[PDB]
């Protein structure tokens, strides 16, 4: 599975 | 063997037309098994090959928020970096994201990264130990605190250390077949002269799978080599791949050379001779 | 603001045997930003009903995608593959050349 979340820049 | 679960997302603003493309693929070791394209006739997530089919609803729609979300981050991350670089809003620009985790031939974690690209270089890098960021401008810098002080890294470790390989080895399962089956190189030289007194020789190898494999051309024993021409291994279209080495040897001379190939579909190397 | 030319092949899925149906293919990587244009070309005029592959990219970040298109030898029809981008002045052809 894609990654949960991702991170902000 | 070894294995990865690998996704490559990418985000390109379109100035005119509105809300940038966002298109996601994943693979498990060089094969695409879903993709995501908020462009595509269904901005939804789809499975890319037949044994990802014996999928049910649950899986499709999680993972189609999943992409639908990070595509909504990735745009306003887009937003965030025009900002520190001070950029035009009439421009188009990327944002890249490849993570991926890998699995020891022993079958558990092995190492997991992450990476972020802006128009076209690198960006913020989660470090080795998988609890840091490298950023490579200043403007990374902010984005590298922000992620710190978030503590990112710490949901990105976990995602990477279990879920990714917990999954992988699902697919794996599901994909015994395709996955786990190696085709060799059909393989064959070919003369192809130049001048009165030399000619090329073309070593190709096609439809192997997977796409690692390795093509020497050394002249009767010491195996120097001459400079030889390798094209950059390719896609034949239909799962496989296509690769060739070419060398310039003196009319006559033809035997006097040798071409190895080596490839995990072979029991053994191979030698070929024109 | 990075920029990588395009690298080019144009080349059958199967050995050319004239009159034996084939695809023809165009292999274009290497390059960034993404926007690419490419056509298969049959004696210069543009085949219609092409078809590509997913975007994607590679380590370097830098991206590749497959043009192809179903098709058959002939000895005497002339095949290419026309690409356009930024990093290039002007469309560069790339003939398919069946021993490649």
């Amino acid at each position: 599975v894609m990654a949960p979340r991702t991170v902000l820049l | 063997g070894s294995h990865s679960l690998k996704y490559f997302h990418t985000s390109v603003s379109r100035p005119g037309r509105g809300e940038p493309r966002f298109i996601s693929v994943g693979y498990v070791d060089d094969t695409q098994f879903v993709r995501f394209d908020n462009d595509a006739a269904s901005p939804r997530m789809v499975p890319r090959a037949p044994w990802m089919e014996q999928e049910g609803s649950e899986y499709w729609d999680r993972e189609t928020r999943s992409a639908r979300d990070t595509a909504q981050i990735f745009r306003v991350n887009l937003r965030t970096l025009r900002g520190y670089y001070n950029q035009s809003e009439a421009g188009s620009h990327t944002l890249q994201w490849m993570h991926g985790c890998e699995l020891g031939p022993d079958g558990r974690f092995l190492r997991g990264y992450e990476q972020f690209a802006y128009d076209g270089k690198d960006y913020l890098t989660l470090n080795e130990d998988l609890r840091s960021w490298t950023a490579v401008d200043t403007a990374a810098q902010i984005s590298e605190q922000k992620s710190n002080d978030a503590s990112e890294a710490e949901h990105q470790r976990a995602y990477l250390e279990d879920t990714c390989v917990e999954w992988l080895h699902k697919y794996l399962e599901k994909g015994k077949e395709t996955l786990l089956h190696l085709e060799p190189p059909k393989t064959h030289v070919t003369h192809h002269p130049i001048s009165d007194h030399e000619a090329t020789l073309r070593c190709w190898a096609l439809g192997f799978y997977p796409a690692e494999i390795t093509l020497t051309w050394q002249q009767d024993g010491e195996g120097h080599t001459q400079d030889t021409e390798l094209v950059e291994t390719r896609p034949a279209g239909d799962g496989t791949f296509q690769k060739w080495a070419a060398v310039v040897v003196p009319s006559g001379e033809e035997q006097a050379y040798t071409c190895h190939v080596q490839h995990e579909g072979l029991p053994e190397p191979v030698t070929l001779r024109w | 603001m990075i920029q990588r030319t395009p690298k080019i092949q144009v080349y059958s899925r199967h050995p050319a045997e004239n009159g034996k149906s084939n695809f023809l293919n165009c292999y274009v990587s290497g390059f960034h930003p993404s926007d690419i244009e490419v056509d298969l070309l049959k004696n210069g005029e543009r085949i219609e009903k092409v078809e590509h592959s997913d975007l994607s990219f590679s380590k370097d970040w830098s991206f590749y995608l497959l043009y192809y298109t179903e098709f058959t030898p002939t000895e005497k029809d002339e095949y290419a593959c026309r690409v356009n981008h930024v990093t290039l002045s002007q469309p560069k052809i790339v003939k398919w050349d069946r021993d490649m």
